[PDB]
């Protein structure tokens, strides 16, 4: 795959800072490009973690897999530590579209078996079922490279 | 600021900045199709929330300051989704 | 600090922002630009309470905490019809429908 961690073996200390109201799932892209989940971060909590230069991370809502931002972008790559200072990973909500935000709230309230029963145009029904998904997003991100 | 008027199906008039309303490609087209727009299909409890979204989005796009959740009450979520789809917001 | 407002009269609602330090009178100037009624033909309210021209929005209780982009604070507006002021009136928004079964 194109999006994968480089096996640098060069330690990089990182702070995962969760400045979102979501439970955050950190996801490491391993050396084959397969997404590997890591332990979750409660809202407003921090964690010191040991990673490596050239490693790829992205962050999701643990419950729903909604995309989150890290340093105002999607992917975080640990870099060189200056004066032993860990790299801050600021995890934030994006500005979701009004449509996506509505989709999130409706999915949170309605069992997926019942989407078809909602009184909406069929195109919006297809949009509810097409949940956020790491596998989907890497294809998009890989092509935009 | 130049303002524009957005009118809900029940006759409520929401007056918002022009710059804010052009966030919506649909509204931009409706205004260049004048500075007032009528929405036969969007009631005031939905259109009011849409206007708050404009304010919210303009405030927080490209902001390092931590972003709060855009709140949507369940009762209106369904109608707001349909409006967002139409307005492409 | 910016404060985010809805200025409401009858079936009219203006979305605008202002500085915490700006005055009731300066907000009337905003309304004048939009609704073409001079400050002196305007009354502004917090809930039922008439606001004084010279006071800041902060002192009237519009703060960044309470007057947020996604939840703006409401200012009531009443016009002086010719001689005398109408009572403050504000139409509520429409009522949402019942939650569907599959959402309850
Ligand atoms: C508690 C918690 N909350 C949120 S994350 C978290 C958390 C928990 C444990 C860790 C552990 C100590 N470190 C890692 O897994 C780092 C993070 C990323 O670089 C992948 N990797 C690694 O350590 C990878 C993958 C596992 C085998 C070794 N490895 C290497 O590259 C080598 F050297 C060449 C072999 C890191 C974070």
């Amino acid at each position: 795959p194109v999006l994968r961690s480089v096996n640098s073996r060069e330690p990089s200390q990182v702070i995962f800072c969760n400045r979102s109201p979501r439970v955050v799932l950190p996801v490491w892209l391993n050396f084959d490009g397969e997404p590997q989940p890591y332990p979750t971060l409660p809202p407003g909590t921090g964690r010191r973690i040991h990673s490596y230069r050239g490693h790829l991370w992205l962050f999701r809502d643990a419950g729903t897999h909604d995309g989150l931002l890290v340093n105002q972008t999607e992917l975080f790559v640990p870099s060189l530590n200056v004066d032993g200072q860990p790299i801050f990973a600021n995890i934030t909500l994006p500005v979701y579209t009004l449509k996506e935000r509505c989709l999130q709230v409706v999915r949170s309230l309605v069992k997926p078996e019942n989407y078809r029963r909602l009184d909406i145009v069929r195109s919006l029904y297809e949009d509810l079922e097409d949940h956020p998904n790491v596998q989907k997003d890497l294809e998009r991100l890989t092509q935009e490279r | 600021m130049m303002y524009v008027k957005l009118i809900s199906s029940d006759g409520h008039e929401f007056i918002v900045k022009r710059e804010h309303a052009l966030t919506s490609g649909t509204i931009k087209a409706m205004l260049s199709g004048t500075n007032e727009v009528n929405f036969r299909e969007i009631p005031s409890h939905v259109l009011s929330k849409v206007c708050m979204y404009f304010t919210y989005k303009v405030r927080y796009t490209n902001s390092s300051t931590e972003i709060p959740e855009f709140p949507i009450a369940p009762e209106i979520a369904l109608e707001l989704l349909m409006a967002a789809n139409f307005l492409d917001c | 600090m910016d404060v985010f407002l809805m200025i409401r009269r009858h079936k009219t609602t203006i979305f605008t922002d202002a500085k915490e330090s700006s005055t009731v009178f300066e907000l009337k100037r905003i309304v004048e630009g939009i609704l073409k009624r001079p400050p002196d033909e305007q009354r502004l309210y917090k809930d039922d309470q008439l606001l004084d021209d010279g006071k800041t929005l902060g002192e009237c209780g519009f703060t960044s905490q309470t007057a947020r982009p996604q939840a703006p604070a409401t200012v009531g507006l009443a016009f002086r019809a010719d001689d005398t002021f109408e009572a403050l009136c504000i139409e509520p928004f429409s009522s949402p429908p019942e939650l569907p079964d599959v959402m309850k």
